[PDB]
């Protein structure tokens, strides 16, 4: 249970290595600081669609 | 001819005329060709997807 108690931390480093790693560009996809975004996919303005990643 | 000749004056007088209006209308393309322009790339930047230095 030692033995694979170091996998299961290993695991869970990866874990948040991912959330803080994966960006789009500069950004933080999955990091929480990636609050409610719209994307404006009208003609006009006002009709977009917010996103959330939690 | 007193009014022959007035109409001669008339119509140099009134191309005239004509010639300013073409002349603003000349600006008038453009300034409406750039503020679409502006209205283009203003809906690019209305999102989310792009970072602060966008």
């Amino acid at each position: 249970r030692v033995a694979i108690q170091e996998e299961i931390t290993a695991l869970n480093d990866e874990l948040n290595r991912v959330a803080e790693t994966t960006s789009f560009g500069g950004n933080k996809l999955l990091n929480g600081t990636f609050a409610t975004k719209s994307f404006q996919i009208g003609a006009d303005n006002g009709e977009a669609v917010m996103l959330n990643i939690k | 001819n007193v009014q022959s000749r007035g109409l001669g004056v008339a119509v140099r007088n009134a191309n005239d005329g004509i010639s300013m209006a073409q002349t603003a209308e000349g600006a008038m393309k453009e300034t409406t060709n750039i503020l679409q322009r502006m209205r283009d790339l203003s809906l690019q930047s209305a999102n989310g997807s792009n970072s602060k230095a966008d």
